[PDB]
């Protein structure tokens, strides 16, 4: 399946307080209004592509979506990234892991680490050798779809971790809905607040209008 | 980040990510410190044409 994103995705592109400002920057984003595919928790968890980077979301009401897995191959021969969430705890791992045929969570290495009325959103991407994760939790007023709303995603994590990632996967809990989307390099203009809140953003290469 | 300038308390809600902060002119505005984690002003000290 497939649908609409909207104006969803934009995120703190850099660690500088900014208000009062209209501030032009050029990085990976997802761009405006563009193709998601849709997918469910109910019988539904392919492998995708991860190309220049991963905008992910979920509309949820029992915290089913749990985890993530990211590599070339998933396959033991290279390093691959897994990240969960348990209570307390949220872990990520890159040792050279063989994983099942079919993950999911019942209810050579180089590094370890630990620190529908819900939409968790999502960006995943590389700098050469760094992995970058950034998030947002809201609440939505109806089922039915991404909110044709803007909100700015904030920086969970920096990893130094340094994997060829060309693939990735996501980890349901068993005894919920979720989307893909694709960055691309866009320059945007992003509207800090009179508090340095991103209120709003122009991406330059959606319309004539736009540039 | 070697600079002149007073420094202050300051309205600068940082978010918990956020290091420094910017004026037009790329200069640093404000400042976390790095060992008490609070939010500086950076005014560069009182000056004027004569
Ligand atoms: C990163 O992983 C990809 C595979 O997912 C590697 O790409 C392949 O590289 C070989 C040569 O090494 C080519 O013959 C294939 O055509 C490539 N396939 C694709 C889909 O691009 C890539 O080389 C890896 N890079 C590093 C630095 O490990
Ligand atoms: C979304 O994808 C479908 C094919 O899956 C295509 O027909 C449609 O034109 C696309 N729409 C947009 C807004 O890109
Ligand atoms: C979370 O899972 C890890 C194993 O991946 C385990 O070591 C840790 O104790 C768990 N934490 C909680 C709070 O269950
Ligand atoms: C670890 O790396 C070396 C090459 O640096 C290789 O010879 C060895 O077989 C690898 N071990 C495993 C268990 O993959
Ligand atoms: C701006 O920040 C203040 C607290 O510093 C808050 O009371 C106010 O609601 C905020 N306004 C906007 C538009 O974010
Ligand atoms: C740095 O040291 C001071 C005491 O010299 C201490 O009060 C402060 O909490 C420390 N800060 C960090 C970030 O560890």
């Amino acid at each position: 399946a497939y649908t609409n994103s909207f104006t969803r995705g934009v995120y703190y592109p850099d660690k500088v307080f900014r208000s009062s400002v209209l501030h032009s920057t050029q990085d990976l984003f997802l761009p405006f209004f563009s193709n998601v595919t849709w997918f469910h928790a109910i019988h539904d968890n392919p492998v995708l592509p991860f190309n220049d980077g991963v905008y992910f979301a979920s509309t949820e009401k029992s915290n089913i979506i749990r985890g993530w897995i990211f590599g070339t191959t998933l396959d033991s021969k290279t390093q691959s990234l897994l990240i969960v969430n348990n209570a307390t705890n949220v872990v990520i791992k890159v040792c050279e892991f063989q994983f099942c045929n079919d993950p999911f969570l019942g209810v050579n290495c180089t590094f370890e680490y630990v620190s529908f009325k819900n939409l968790r959103e999502f960006v995943f991407k590389n700098i050469d050798g760094y992995f970058k994760i950034y998030s947002k939790h809201t609440p939505i007023n109806l089922v039915r779809d991404l909110p044709q709303g803007f909100s700015a995603l904030e920086p969970l994590v920096d990893l130094p971790i340094g994997i060829n990632i060309t693939r990735f996967q996501t980890l349901l809990a068993l005894h919920a809905a979720y989307y893909v989307g694709y960055l691309q390099p866009r320059t945007f203009l992003l509207k800090y607040n009179e508090n340095g809140t991103i209120t709003d953003a122009v991406d330059c290469a959606l319309d004539p209008l736009s540039e | 980040l070697t600079g002149t300038g007073v420094l202050t308390e300051s309205n600068k809600k940082f978010l918990p990510f956020q290091q420094f902060g910017r004026d037009i002119a790329d200069t640093t505005d404000a400042v976390r410190d790095p060992q008490t984690l609070e939010i500086l002003d950076i005014t560069p000290c009182s000056f004027g044409g004569v």
